[PDB]
């Protein structure tokens, strides 16, 4: 018939969509924030793990600001570095989007939000937060400044 | 009957997804 | 029909346009909030987030899930050609306005700044969590009490013949809605009925929010089948009166799609989420790329019963393609024409939602678009472009057709659909390029900090994106405003003839018997099993697995297991209820 | 008609379009320099402002002024029903197209990015100006040698009767442009040919720009007036064949407005230089209202005749306002039908331009607006809006009619109008919003280093009105080619029929033999005593009282009285001339 | 007829938007740049006149920068002061774009583009240059701070 | 035969107009 036509053609269509979200999802890892458990108690952080690239940062989301280092609302990292960027929200659901990077994730209160990014070129990268959190929202950001 | 003209709206649809889509999925990649 | 079923009926339909004038006027407001021209932080005693929480609750909580129940009260009442039950119309339209009613209170008043969502452990004032479920659970009375019966008796009186595809929609999406009820009404009922008005002290803030988004998600397609049976069975009637609905059992295949795959889907919203598993996001991500598939089905259905009507009144056009779309009746008055103005400038906006959709979905993807302005990108052209103006056209046509009123104001009403497809392509694609170029974030006042140029917020960057879409703002309150002067003439003045039931129902082109669909039950079945298949694990996790600990309740303005397995074994049990049926 | 009469008409309208492929590359490229998608500082070796010169003088110099030249000859030579002169014009369509290769040399090479208005004392390469000169000076050959005779000699024959619209209206055209030749055809002759090649050493960098908009403002009118003939006579007939051109007299009293009233206007354009005495800026911002005063009665005949011509095949519709205009064929093939799709996504940029224009002038407000990126806004809506879109449905038309091919590719024509007014409202929308709110301003790369978000002269408020251009950008592009693959597959192939002249004129609902008007003597004496009498005050200005010493010549890469009376003495001379005719 | 009441709408159309330009640029005079001349040579610029509010300042205009003082493409200016702005390029015409403002004036060679504003709100205020002025004219700008 | 539909469309225009003017008039104004 023709129903089977556009039927092909839309299968043909998602399919390839599919193909390819799998495809960079495994290769070229952009990994989607799964679910890490070690320890993670959380209201913290940041380390100079391996010196001159790699790092872990802890970027606890308290009510109406982020806190990147002890209360530090901004911070300053050197270029090209591989961050390890761990989330979690003190009290409520936060968001907890980084604007350069594709690096969109939840804070949700006993959770961890893991994900891996480098920042490549330098600049700022404002730390800004989405999800609704209650008045005083709108003045929630930060800036990770890689100079 | 013979709908002829749906095919051809339909080419015309999932090549402008297909564009829209492949634009957003660009956007993915070049953020690093 | 009946003298209080047009009472009924007539309050469904205006009660609930009468109440989004609000939800209209604060989106508004909204885009102006936005784009960093009505700064501040409050008007006329609304600040942003509580005029938020209403024009979002307002516009798909209790302006949908009223004027469906209305509209689905007519169609059933029609196809059957049964007239509806009055002792049950009524107690149905009591509690879902006690309920709008207690949703509006404490949520008007500032009680319920949560959101539209209400993501815990944000908690609101129990008259909103009751109110909003007794809104909900007050729409079932109708379909478990009043057009179960009168169509197991319509049916077995035949009674070798199919189920009309009016009521079979109605029927597709109403065990749909019964389903998917189950989860949200765990949800509150458990975790955040008990939380406010404090009985427990604690909360799982990852398991409320999956358990909505197994209503939340669900819910998209519980409004969009009956976009779709309109869709179905009206347009190729209000196109020229020959029109067929090309392919009847195709429409019976797209609703039982839209039956088993929109129930699993609902992992795809909580994406970045980070206690769920991942691999289960990819499934539903899977699911996601198969409930939209039904989608495309019906663009061809309904892109061929829109052909067939038309080259059946211009025999000239046979065999032509592409110069048709151009003898359709885009603005005509005169006699259930103006409503293809609706049903084409819902159709554009929707050809733009599904698209937005399948990217927003493709769970990579999810990561550039997630909780920026696109998603009102996608959820304005889906919901605000076909869901809304099917919905306000068949407003116009049922307040004529069952009041007496001809049409008034006819060619402001023609003219509505495409003030509002151009409103939103204006806003919409501002916002759209916006949220995925420079991240401009969803529910944000925006316009207080991160756009105010003194502010040390300030993001120069997203000014440009928020101030190209209040025109759209603009332009599309224009456009609703036509459509409701139209609306309040009809509903008003003045009575010219017998106030009947019609509507235009077209009838199959290529009809087919088939029995494999056409079964509600063993497919129901199919889409409990499933959507239980594939939940079982994102609700190991974020249950256990997946939190530390259970967080307090916040209020908006001061920083302050077992209830798995009941949603579980209530869905898998709701098997005989659906059964018996 | 003739044999090589088709010949000239067809190069002189395949030619400028041909050439004008090029200007919307790079109108292309522009949108996507300025929005700072294609930074560095070049492309393919064109540079910005040498592609701008070219994306400029292409578009309006030698697009228009040579398809003017062509639909011209075709349009006199019929409706006088006369056979043209082919020994005149072989020289008219040879100084054209010499002219043209000279100026697009030394363009291309770039030795004349300077700009398509070439302001001073910022010379170009002699043969662009000699080449510029030669172009405009040797369209008049046709209008003073070849159809002021043949409309003398079919006047004085008949003798009694009016000269038809389609003729006066090109004459009162090329009246004007007769007229507003000598400003910049002196400047170019002594200011810029003799600093070029330097024969002389220095230059007044004002009167160079006065003396200029006494070009580039009647050259607007000049372009505007074809395509008004053209919505005079040729539209009722495109719309069903029973349309009438209500009101002959008003169409002939609108030409006689643009001649008088578009000569005396050009100091509007130099509103911010400070030399010219103020208060002559007021009288020329009063001028102007007075000559968007014809367009504004245009706005009323052209939309009667659209109304009597469409009531007119409805009598239905009779005595019903706005419930026509949807009776149009706006999107119909099948015989000069596909034209109104032109002329109407011409009319409505056109609604647009002529407010922009409007506000440009309110010589007050030109100072919110004064080369921002609301200027582009102005002349895109104008001229490519209507006077592009017009001219292009008239080369689909002549080509067809005058070759003999019906039309090729109706289809992708007929779209072509609509992407075509959507790209340019997408685009335009986008920069008059960013040209008024953050002076996005014009003639600037802007996208290498106020939209670097590196260099230090970032503005990052500017990339949301630049990055939502460039859809209108592509959104153009694609309706150009649509219309350019029509006009290919149109001038290609096959001849079907006798190659005839033919040409839908409409003919005067009101008709009236009134002598006041259809008296071009006595109204081109008005036209030259003004626009005299309201130069001496601005022209001694920037010669005396309105510099301090004269300038040399600069390079675009590098940091390097008489001429006055000539040119007053010389149009209060041409009266002679437009008097013996 | 009916051409009598579309002409009378233009006509109180038109009207009533040239009574308000010439509203506003007589009465709250928003003056368009006039000719001015007392002396006006120009290669320099800026003079402290009264003090506290009134300035005097000499934005020549070279090829490709802005000179406010000295050869500094940037200034400073105390706030709610009311300037005196005079413009002149060197060598080609040069547009004068004051972003904050309405001052848009030509700087024509031999001429002195006079306009008189007041820096009401403090900020600041690029100056850029709108004109063509030859390559090197996409990086014509300098800020008026006024803080 | 009164043309009565191109009045109400000129009363469209120049409201039209006489707003778009008068939001660029009020940027005028508003620019000190
Ligand atoms: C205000 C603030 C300023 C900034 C806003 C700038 C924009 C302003 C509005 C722009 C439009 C104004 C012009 C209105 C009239 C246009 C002419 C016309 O509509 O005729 C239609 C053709 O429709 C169009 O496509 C024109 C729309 C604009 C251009 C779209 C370009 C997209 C691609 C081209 C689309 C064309 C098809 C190609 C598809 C591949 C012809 O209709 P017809 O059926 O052929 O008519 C035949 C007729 O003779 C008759 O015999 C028949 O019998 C019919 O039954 C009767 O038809 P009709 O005559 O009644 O025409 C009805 C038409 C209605 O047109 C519209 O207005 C829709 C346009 C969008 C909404 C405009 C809102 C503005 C106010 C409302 C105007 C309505 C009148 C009120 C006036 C006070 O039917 C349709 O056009 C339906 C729409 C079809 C296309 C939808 C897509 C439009 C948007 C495109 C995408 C935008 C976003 C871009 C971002 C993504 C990048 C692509
Ligand atoms: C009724 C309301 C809704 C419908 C319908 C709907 C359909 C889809 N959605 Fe959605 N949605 C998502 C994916 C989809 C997909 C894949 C589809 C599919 O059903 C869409 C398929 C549609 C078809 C593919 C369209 C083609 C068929 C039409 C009929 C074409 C027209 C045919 C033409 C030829 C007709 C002729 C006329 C002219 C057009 C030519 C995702 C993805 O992860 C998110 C969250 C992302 C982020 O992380 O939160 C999401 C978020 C939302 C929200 C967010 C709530 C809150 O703000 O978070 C709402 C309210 C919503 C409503 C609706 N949504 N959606
Ligand atoms: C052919 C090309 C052009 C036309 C025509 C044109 C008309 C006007 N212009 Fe202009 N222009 C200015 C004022 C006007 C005014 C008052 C009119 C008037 O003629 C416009 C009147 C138009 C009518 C008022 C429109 C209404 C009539 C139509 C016919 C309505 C449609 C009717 C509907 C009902 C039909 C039905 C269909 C739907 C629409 C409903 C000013 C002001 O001070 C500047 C410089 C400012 C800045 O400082 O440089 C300027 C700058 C330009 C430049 C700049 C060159 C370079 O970039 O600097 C160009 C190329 C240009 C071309 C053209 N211009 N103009
Ligand atoms: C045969 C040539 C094929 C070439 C195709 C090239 C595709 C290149 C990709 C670019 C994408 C843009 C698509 C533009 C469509 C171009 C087709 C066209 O203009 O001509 C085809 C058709 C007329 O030709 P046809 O119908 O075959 O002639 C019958 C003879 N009795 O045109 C028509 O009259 C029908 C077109 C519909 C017009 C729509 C008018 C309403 C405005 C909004 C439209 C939205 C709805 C349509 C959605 C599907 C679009 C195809
Ligand atoms: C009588 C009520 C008066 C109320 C007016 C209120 C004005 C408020 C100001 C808002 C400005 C927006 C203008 C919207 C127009 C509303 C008018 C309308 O929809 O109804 C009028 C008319 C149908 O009514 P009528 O023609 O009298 O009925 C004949 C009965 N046999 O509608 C029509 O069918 C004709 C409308 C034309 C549709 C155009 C379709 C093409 C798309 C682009 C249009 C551009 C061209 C039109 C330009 C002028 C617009 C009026
Ligand atoms: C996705 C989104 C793209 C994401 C951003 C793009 C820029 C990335 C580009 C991009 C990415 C960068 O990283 C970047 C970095 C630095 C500089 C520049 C860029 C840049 O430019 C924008 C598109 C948004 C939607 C899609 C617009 C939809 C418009 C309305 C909502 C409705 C109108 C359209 C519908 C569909 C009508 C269809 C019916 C009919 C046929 C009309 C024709 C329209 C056409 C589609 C044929
Ligand atoms: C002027 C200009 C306004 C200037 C800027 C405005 C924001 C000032 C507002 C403004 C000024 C501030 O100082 C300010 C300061 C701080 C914060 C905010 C602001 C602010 O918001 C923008 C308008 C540009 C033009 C005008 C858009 C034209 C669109 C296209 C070019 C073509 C489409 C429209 C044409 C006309 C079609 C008409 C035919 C038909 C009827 C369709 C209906 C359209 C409608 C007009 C009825
Ligand atoms: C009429 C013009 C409308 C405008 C200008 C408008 C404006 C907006 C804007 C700007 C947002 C984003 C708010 C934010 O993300 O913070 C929004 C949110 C939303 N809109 Fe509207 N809207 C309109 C109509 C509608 C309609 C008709 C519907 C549905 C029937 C609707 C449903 C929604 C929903 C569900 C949200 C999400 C609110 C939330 O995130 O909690 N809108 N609206
Ligand atoms: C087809 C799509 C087109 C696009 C995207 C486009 C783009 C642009 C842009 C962005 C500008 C501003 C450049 C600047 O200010 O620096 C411009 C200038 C201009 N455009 Fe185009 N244009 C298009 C078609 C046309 C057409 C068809 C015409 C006239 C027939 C035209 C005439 C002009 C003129 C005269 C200028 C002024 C150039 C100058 O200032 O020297 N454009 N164009
Ligand atoms: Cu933290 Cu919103
Ligand atoms: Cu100095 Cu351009």
């Amino acid at each position: 018939r023709a129903e089977k036509t556009g039927l092909t053609l839309a299968l043909i269509l998602l399919l390839t969509f599919f193909s390819l979200i799998v495809y960079a999802a495994k290769g070229l890892k952009i990994d989607i924030p799964t679910c890490v458990t070690d320890v993670e108690p959380f209201q913290e952080g940041k380390l100079i793990k391996h010196g001159d690239k790699r790092y872990e940062l802890h970027i606890l989301a308290r009510m109406w600001y982020f806190d990147f280092n002890k209360g530090a609302t901004e911070i300053k990292i050197p270029v090209g570095s591989v961050v390890d960027i761990f989330t979690t929200s003190k009290d409520v659901v936060h968001g907890v989007h980084i604007h350069g990077t594709n690096y969109n994730v939840m804070a949700i209160p006993g959770t961890v939000g893991y994900m891996r990014i480098k920042f490549e070129k330098p600049g700022v990268y404002h730390v800004v937060c989405h999800e609704f959190c209650g008045v005083g929202h709108h003045a929630m950001q930060g800036k990770i400044i890689v100079e | 009957f013979f709908p002829s003209g749906t095919i051809a709206f339909f080419i015309f649809m999932m090549v402008f997804y297909a564009v829209l889509w492949f634009m957003i999925y660009w956007v993915l990649l070049e953020r690093g | 029909v009946s003298n209080a079923i047009k009472f009924i009926i007539l309050t469904e339909i205006i009660f609930p346009t009468l109440l989004l004038v609000f939800g209209i006027y604060h989106g508004v407001m909204q885009v102006f909030y936005r784009s960093g021209i009505i700064k501040a932080e409050s008007f006329l005693g609304i600040d942003y987030y509580q005029g938020l929480t209403l024009h979002g609750v307002i516009n798909v909580i209790v302006y949908t899930t009223i004027f469906i129940v209305g509209f689905s009260n007519a169609i059933v009442a029609y196809s059957l050609k049964k007239p509806l039950r009055e002792k049950v119309q009524w107690i149905a339209l009591g509690m879902m306005v006690i309920g709008t009613l207690m949703a509006a209170w404490a949520m008007f008043t500032g009680r319920a700044t949560v959101l539209y969502t209400f993501y815990p452990p944000l908690i609101a004032h129990w008259t909103f969590y009751l109110g909003a479920v007794l809104l909900v659970l007050g729409s079932l009375v109708p379909f478990f009490f009043d057009w179960i019966p009168s169509a197991i008796q319509w049916k077995r009186e035949n009674p070798d013949q199919k189920l009309p595809l009016a009521v079979f929609g109605t029927f597709v999406n109403f065990i749909l809605w019964t389903i998917m009820i189950v989860p949200v009404a765990i949800e509150i009922l458990f975790q955040l009925l008990p939380l406010s008005l404090g009985l427990v002290d604690e909360i799982n803030p990852l398991l409320a929010r999956t358990l909505f988004w197994f209503f939340g998600h669900p819910v998209v397609y519980f409004w969009l089948l009956p976009a779709y049976v309109a869709l179905y069975t009206i347009l190729p009637k209000i196109v020229s009166e020959k029109g067929k609905l090309y392919s009847d059992p195709a429409a019976r295949l797209a609703f039982i799609l839209f039956l088993i795959f929109s129930l699993p889907v609902g992992l795809h919203h909580q994406f970045t989420d980070p206690g769920i598993t991942n691999t289960w996001k990819l499934i539903h991500a899977l699911f996601t790329f198969g409930v939209a598939l039904p989608s495309m089905i019906t663009a061809f259905t309904v892109a061929t019963s829109l052909e067939y009507s038309v080259k059946a009144e211009h025999p000239e056009l046979k065999n032509s393609k592409f110069y048709w779309w151009t003898f359709l009746p885009f603005m005509r008055l005169e006699g259930n024409k103006w409503m293809f103005s609706y049903f084409f400038a819902g159709l554009v906006l929707f050809f733009i939602g599904g698209i937005t959709g399948i990217v927003n979905a493709s769970y990579n993807v999810n990561l550039v678009v997630h909780n920026t302005a696109y998603v009102p990108g996608h959820f304005h052209t889906t919901v605000g472009g076909l869901v809304l103006l099917v919905f306000f056209a068949l407003s116009l046509y049922m307040v004529s057709k069952l009041r007496g009123s001809e049409v008034k104001l006819k060619g402001l009403a023609v003219l509505a659909p495409y003030f509002w497809m151009q409103g939103m392509f204006m806003f919409s694609y501002a916002m759209m390029v916006g949220g995925v170029v420079v991240g401009f974030p969803r529910r944000t006042n925006a316009g207080l900090t991160y756009l105010n140029p003194d502010s040390p917020l300030y993001r120069p960057e997203w000014t440009g994106y928020a101030q190209l879409a209040a025109v759209g703002g603009v332009l599309l309150a224009i456009g609703f405003a036509f459509y409701f002067a139209s609306l309040i003439a009809t509903a008003l003045a003045p009575k010219v003839r017998e106030s009947t039931l019609e509507f235009p129902i077209a009838d199959a082109y290529h009809d087919a018997p088939a029995p494999l669909l056409n079964n509600l039950k063993t497919w129901t079945v199919a889409a409990i099993i499933l959507a239980v298949l594939s939940y079982i694990p994102p609700l190991y996790d974020a249950s256990v697995r997946g939190v530390f600990f259970k967080s307090p309740a916040y209020n908006e303005k001061f920083p302050m297991g077992a209830e798995k397995k009941e949603e579980k074994k209530e869905l898998s049990k709701a098997e005989g209820g659906i059964t018996q049926k």
